[PDB]
């Protein structure tokens, strides 16, 4: 499998923040890669698709970069609505696989 | 392997093509002719100007 | 665009098989895949596998494939989980969701989840 | 400024460029090293075309969606094994089970051309639109044919 | 004449319709080229070229 | 008080407005620029629409639903290419698949 390595695993951020999370691939997976969000007693919600394309009803202050084996989720000024878990996840080489999640904690 | 495949002589189009075998997967090949240039073998007979 | 919804929560005895179905509404299975994920109770995402909707081929965790039956019905636009010899590490909430990957958008709905317990 | 077949014409050498003329026979003589095996390259299982957009015209105006579901994600090559359609671009890369997106230019009103691809072919089929513009300010990119019909 | 970087061998035929805009015998002026059939070497006429 | 058509007159210019009369035939050489090609318009796929109400009356009465399944969100165009319906709204917005 294609093992997804999400860094960090935990995070303390206030309100107004810049949040940065990375995920690592075991292998080149060009563009494929998505990022969700988890709330406790809730589904994961599609934020960002292909990297960089900001899902449809998610505000802009997601974003996503990144290409081969290195990618990056960024917050550019974290909200209330925001804390939360975040995962990684590629849609390559047998088979789909998610980051182990960072927590996103109130300072 | 000995493959041959005409390509047209036109300048700034490119020209693909796929090479493939029972049990060799697809190699791809990409042709680009820049600039075609034709240059005839020429000599000099003489040179003329005002008298 | 997609809905999905899990069949309701409830025991499994352990040795025994879960079942589960995911019903899809306002939308068919005619494309794309649909795929089960699970999610242990304060840890991570697991995917478990999935089925192509066009030509119903599966693809499974290597972890689980010994144990686990995907399948899709048409019939009422449905497609559904079986998980043989269940342990208690099998506790989950099961989300079905159109996960993989699709030709034109998938994971873009994620079932709410259901929690399965084994036990006694 | 009155040569045949577009040819421009320089003077340090004597010679004329970019002459539209005839063709060229390549011959590749490929090494039998350079080849890669069937098994170790991306697989292409159970794909489906469709020309979501055509408009026939001299640049690429064609596009056309393939879903795929390969046996490993990576990159392989897309062609056209006919003067139907050509392709803007060579290869694409592939995510499991998905949707890649191929450019290019036809002749065809009605087209129907075998895309090959990743140790595979679909064959692509649709109904194609005219152009825009009259006149355009670059030369033909798709192999002219016979059949236009209804 | 071939190109053979990297192993593989590359032999471009020859161009499959000969033909040139040149005549057999030509002229250059001021950066031109015409086609002219100027006189030969020791028969140049008054008033011409040549 | 007495103009045929229904025309309001004012006197400065002598004029008549708002005469209910007739038609103008409008001409549009649209630039060749400004159009844009379908492939990046949001492109609609497996719609179905229903009369959710209908009232036969001069305003707007009526109103229908369209349940579609777009390619992409965003905005496009809504039009009836027939003399039945008049809509009062010209353009619509869609996210993925819903109803508009």
């Amino acid at each position: 499998d294609i093992q997804m390595t999400q860094s960090p695993s935990s995070l303390s951020a206030s309100v107004g923040d810049t949040v940065t999370i990375t995920c690592r691939a075991s292998q080149s997976i060009s563009s494929w890669l998505a990022w969700y969000q988890q709330k406790p007693g809730k589904a994961p919600n599609l934020l960002i698709y292909k990297a960089s394309s900001l899902q449809t009803g998610v505000p802009s202050r997601f974003s996503g970069s990144g290409s081969e084996t290195h990618f990056t989720l960024t917050i550019s000024s974290l909200q209330s609505e925001d804390f939360a878990t975040y995962y990684c996840q590629q849609y390559i080489s047998r088979p789909w696989t998610f980051g182990q999640g960072t927590k996103v904690e109130i300072k | 392997y000995e493959h041959a495949t005409t390509m047209p002589s036109q300048a700034g189009i490119s020209y693909n093509t796929i090479v493939n075998r029972a049990g060799y997967a697809p190699l791809p090949i990409s042709i680009t002719p820049t600039k075609i240039k034709l240059i005839p073998t020429v000599n000099l007979e003489y040179v003329t100007c005002h008298y | 665009q997609v809905q999905l919804q899990e069949s309701g929560p409830g025991l499994v005895k352990p040795s025994e098989t879960l079942s589960l179905t995911c019903t899809v509404s306002g939308g068919s299975i005619s494309g794309y895949y649909w795929n089960w994920i699970r999610q242990s109770p304060g840890k991570g995402l697991e995917w478990i596998g999935n089925m192509y909707d066009s030509t119903g081929d599966t693809n499974y965790n290597p972890s689980l494939k010994s144990r686990v039956t995907l399948s899709i019905d048409t019939s009422k636009n449905q497609f559904s989980m079986k998980l043989n010899s269940v342990t208690a590490a099998d506790t989950a909430v099961y989300f079905c969701a159109s996960g993989s990957g699709d030709w034109f958008g998938y994971f873009y709905r994620w079932g709410q989840g259901v929690l399965v317990t084994v036990s006694s | 400024f009155t040569a045949p077949f577009g040819c421009e014409i320089y003077t340090n050498p004597i010679r004329a460029e970019n002459c539209a003329v005839g063709s060229i026979p390549l011959a590749f003589d490929i090494p039998d090293a350079l080849f890669t095996r069937v098994s170790e390259t991306p697989t292409l299982s159970a794909a489906e075309c469709t020309l979501n957009e055509c408009v026939y015209s001299s640049d690429f105006g064609g596009i056309a969606t393939v879903k795929y579901s390969a046996s490993k994600s990576g990159k392989c090559a897309v062609h056209v094994p006919s003067g139907t359609a050509t392709l803007k671009e060579a290869a694409v890369e592939l995510t499991e089970q998905g949707s890649a997106t191929i450019h290019f230019s036809t002749a065809n009103i009605h087209p129907e051309f075998r895309l090959q691809i990743c140790t595979s072919y679909v064959t692509c089929k649709g109904d194609c639109h005219p152009p825009k513009d009259h006149i355009v300010t670059h030369p033909q990119y798709h192999a002219q044919t016979f059949t236009a019909a209804v | 004449t071939p190109v053979n970087f990297n192993g593989v061998k590359i032999t471009a035929g020859p161009l499959s319709t000969a033909w040139t805009p040149f005549d057999r015998k030509i002229v250059q002026y001021a950066g031109e080229i015409y086609n002219y059939d100027f006189p030969e070497y020791g028969a140049g006429q008054p008033g011409a070229f040549g």
